[PDB]
């Protein structure tokens, strides 16, 4: 298609079948399909662990650092990649959202420790 | 931990649609019930 | 190729168009006018959000202010109601020139002119005001422009300089190495040359887009 | 209160004024805007100046009204507006303009502070004190009293309103309120610094009653919470200047009497304005209570209370200073006339040269 504004992004495009994903991190013009035309292939993302439990992720770190030099967008999903690889810093969201699942694990083991106190209840009564 | 007196500026603004405010998180990751 | 022939149709309804583009274009009091009871748009039907029904109640619009005022308010200063909530330094306009739409039935739409001194720091040229149909003006007295302009500026807190990420921290050490430089400095980052504005910064009006003439 | 000679139009009758019959000019305004064309403000300076009857001005008031709703509206000239009060005045239609002095928005009369005490003082004379007030209150909503005489014939109406008005209504305390504190500002004498006192008690009244929001809301007046505050800060202050001021005794019984008040009473627009960690004003009423008596016992031992009731001590600061600011009023008056005969003048000489101009445009086409 001929589009008509928009800009180039870095983003995943989904590959793989049913059940087994696989990505492509691609630099493409935001309006393009998702996995349709692009500019240059930036490396790829294998979410599954392999036999050695290894997420594999591969990054072509000179064309990286190229296209975000001329103008490349980030989808919030390669800025998270970028945060754990370190190229980029935490994303904060990524924070937060480990604050708020450390959070939610004090409950549960709180509530836990309140149903074993209830158990140890039922104990004394016999 | 946020000051005292911007906690209060945000009660302000969304004042009608809060939440239960946080505390500091855990320092650690608790350990999964099981 | 030449069997490619004229479309005069197609160019007389470019030009057409665009002619009644010209001539039937809305004014503020029509585009921006509102229906206080259901709080919707009559000339698009856009019903406004949900966060902004306590002040299209309880606050007034800019040109509301400025119409009551001899020569509309050229020299006063005029704040915004979320700034005043947001910002404890000083935020305010100082108007400049004002165009009221007089078609309006008591010229409480148009457009401004002021120059913007947002938390205490000033602009030096003026520039068009943005968002001066909305509920959130607040007109300064006279006798209290004095203390309401007064600041004084906090020492900077906000770090200038700040580490690199952990792998390219490590990437950039690891090419002094290579080329032969031997240090142990750590690389840093500088945050001066890319400082970013607040969120709710008075944006450029001038360049802002308007809406359609055609109702819905 | 204005002597003879300050409303004397001798001067304003002696201008040199172009003779244009109303029909004609009104006929080229009406096809103005028939075309959606702008009206020039010498055309609508003409009709003002050459009004001869009472019919005539309304008219004319048609004419402003459609001034004021076209592109040239803020080309509306002082000597226009000027010239209409004065028309105004001299056929007997002062009804007709404190109307359009209260619908500004409508008609766009914004006077200057001279022709304020023009229209305040005729109904001063004629005894008329409730359209009096109705001119304060305009004053004060457009923050006009800066010409010494004005403040003076302004607080002279209110106090003397004040007096005959045992009971006042919320809106009333603040209008007054309002007027008074933006009035006494202005002076530093013992009256100045008595309305001040007297003004913020009132609007601490409706902010402790009504809410803040009432104060400020469609008001000259800050939107800061606490005004009884205000007050009594101005009771520290003069019993700790080292200068010898003096307040009423009539204004401190009025700010005791709304301390008590306030302290032993009997669609979506509900919002919190105030931060939760700022006290409330209702919460420092006991210290403000405090502050008052220690106040007032140091004022009365260091005899800096003025036992004369507030209107006598106005009737005579106005007796004493206003023949002065008549002189330069007058003074100021006169040169205000002559900037606006040259002003005039120059506008006159560019329409000349641009209707000379369109016969060439139309020669040349
Ligand atoms: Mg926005």
């Amino acid at each position: 298609k001929a589009y008509h504004g928009g800009h180039l992004t870095i983003r995943l495009a989904l590959g793989g079948c049913t059940n087994r994903p696989f990505y492509r991190i691609v630099a493409a013009h935001n309006k393009c399909p998702r996995d349709g035309r692009f500019v240059e292939q930036l490396g790829s993302y294998d979410p599954l662990p392999n036999s050695h439990g290894e997420k594999l992720v591969a990054l072509n770190l000179d064309r990286i650092r190229h296209w975000i030099g001329c103008g490349a967008h980030l989808s919030k999903p390669m800025e998270k990649l970028l945060g754990l690889s370190g190229f980029f810093p935490l994303h904060p969201m990524m924070i937060t959202n480990a604050e708020r699942l450390r959070r939610r694990r004090a409950r549960e083991v709180l509530l836990a420790s309140q149903k074993a106190e209830s158990e140890a209840k039922e104990t004394e009564a016999s | 931990q946020p000051p005292e007196r911007e906690l209060s500026r945000l009660r302000r603004l969304y004042q009608g649609n809060l939440l239960e405010e946080s505390g500091p998180p855990p320092e650690s990751m608790p350990e999964m019930p099981t | 190729r030449k069997k490619v022939r004229p479309r005069l149709i197609a160019e007389l309804a470019r030009r057409v168009r665009a002619l009644r583009e010209q001539r039937n274009q809305p004014r503020d009091s029509q585009l921006y006018a509102l229906d206080y009871e259901t709080l919707t748009r009559p000339h698009s039907g856009r019903r406004l959000p949900v966060r902004a029904w306590a002040d299209v109640r309880r606050e007034s619009r800019l040109l509301q202010l400025l119409a009551r005022l001899p020569l509309f308010g050229l020299g006063r200063l005029v704040t915004r109601k979320s700034w005043l909530w947001q910002h404890d330094e000083p935020c305010y306009w100082r108007l400049t020139r004002v165009r009221p739409d007089y078609t309006a039935q008591n010229l409480d739409h148009g457009r401004a002119w002021g120059i913007l001194t947002f938390k205490g720091k000033s602009e030096d040229t003026a520039r068009e005001i943005e968002q001066v149909m909305y509920h959130d003006w607040r007109l300064v007295p006279k006798h209290e422009e004095e203390a309401f302009t007064a600041f004084t500026a906090k020492p900077e807190d906000r770090l200038n300089s700040v580490p690199y990420p952990p792998l390219l921290r490590a990437m950039i050490l690891a090419e002094r190495q290579k080329n032969g430089d031997t240090s142990v400095q750590e690389p840093l980052l500088n945050l001066e040359r890319t400082r970013m504005r607040p969120w709710d910064y008075p944006a450029k009006q001038e360049t802002k887009g308007r809406a359609k003439g055609t109702p819905v | 209160l204005l002597s003879a000679a300050y409303v004397d139009s001798h001067q304003w009758e002696a201008r040199e004024k172009e003779e244009y019959h109303l029909a004609d000019l009104a006929s080229l305004m009406d096809k103005a805007y028939e075309r959606k064309l702008p009206v020039s403000s010498l055309s609508i300076s003409r009709f003002v100046d050459n009004i001869a009857s009472r019919e005539d001005l309304d008219s004319a008031e048609y004419y402003l009204y459609k001034f004021r709703h076209s592109p040239n509206c803020w080309y509306l000239r002082d000597w226009t507006i000027h010239s209409w009060i004065r028309q105004c005045l001299k056929y007997g239609a002062q009804d007709k303009a404190l109307y359009t002095l209260v619908n500004k928005v409508q008609y766009g009369i914004f006077p200057d502070n001279f022709t304020f005490n023009l229209l305040m003082d005729y109904f001063i004379k004629k005894g008329n004190y409730k359209d009096a007030l109705s001119v304060v209150f305009e004053i004060m909503m457009q923050e006009a009293f800066d010409v010494p005489s004005t403040q003076f014939l302004s607080l002279y109406v209110l106090y003397r309103c004040l007096a005959e008005k045992t009971e006042l209504t919320w809106e009333e305390e603040r209008d007054f309120g309002a007027s008074l504190l933006l009035s006494g500002l202005k002076q530093r004498n013992t009256v100045g610094l008595s309305s001040q006192l007297y003004g913020y008690a009132l609007l601490g009244k409706v902010e402790l009653q009504r809410g803040v929001r009432a104060v400020y809301h469609g008001m000259p007046l800050m939107w800061t919470p606490g005004y009884l505050d205000r007050a009594l800060q101005v009771m520290e202050r003069v019993a700790s200047s080292p200068e010898d001021l003096k307040l009423g005794r009539e204004v401190l019984d009025v700010l005791d009497g709304v301390l008590k008040v306030v302290t032993s009473p009997d669609g979506s627009a509900n919002l919190v304005e105030q931060l939760d960690t700022e006290e409330p004003e209702q919460s420092k009423l006991p210290r403000y209570l405090e502050r008052f008596q220690a106040s007032r016992s140091k004022l009365q031992e260091l005899n800096r209370v003025e036992s004369e009731s507030l209107l006598t001590l106005t009737t005579q600061l106005v007796k004493e200073k206003l023949p002065a600011c008549e002189a330069e009023d007058l003074a100021t008056y006169e040169q205000k006339l002559r900037e606006w005969h040259l002003e005039r003048v120059q506008l006159i000489q560019r329409e000349q040269e641009q209707r000379e101009k369109a016969k060439q445009e139309y020669q040349a086409l």
